[PDB]
DNA sequence: ACGGGCT
DNA sequence: AGCACGT
């Protein structure tokens, strides 16, 4: 849910 | 980080 | 369920 | 070389 590197 | 030492993130 | 981004 | 995240 987070997008810190993927943002799923 | 930073840059340097993106972000995090981006 | 998913890996990004320059000094 | 340097960084952990949640819908
Ligand atoms: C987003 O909130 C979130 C939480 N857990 C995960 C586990 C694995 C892949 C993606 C995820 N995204
Ligand atoms: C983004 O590519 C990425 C990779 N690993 C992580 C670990 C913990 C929090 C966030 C992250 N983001
Ligand atoms: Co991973
Ligand atoms: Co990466
Ligand atoms: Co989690």
């Amino acid at each position: 849910x987070a997008x810190v590197x993927a943002x799923v | 980080t930073x840059p340097g030492v993106t972000x995090p993130g981006v």
